[PDB]
């Protein structure tokens, strides 16, 4: 059972650690909406304005 | 954009032209009044 909490502390580890991967898409996905929303903000001003 | 660009093409294509007509108007009565420009009453 010692073994078994080890390796059940590894796999949920392991879960957790996809969420890395996750934190780095979420990443990726406020570096669209953002600088998406910067540009359309300075193209805004540069036309619009 | 699209008020912005729709109220530009509003001024700068009819209001604009419609005031250069009416400066052509403004020469046009000006020229009427340049071509078109005693006392016997108290006797």
């Amino acid at each position: 059972d010692i073994q078994m909490w080890k390796v059940s502390l590894q796999k949920e580890q392991a879960r957790y650690n996809q969420l890395q991967e996750q934190r780095d898409t979420m990443v990726t996905k406020l570096h669209s909406q953002i600088r998406q929303l910067q540009h359309d903000r300075e193209e805004f001003y540069n036309q619009s304005q | 954009e699209l008020q912005t660009k729709l109220e530009d093409c509003r001024n700068m294509i009819a209001e604009l032209r419609i005031e250069l007509k009416k400066a052509n108007n403004k020469v046009c009565h000006t020229e009427l009044l340049l071509s078109q420009v005693e006392s016997v009453q108290q006797q």
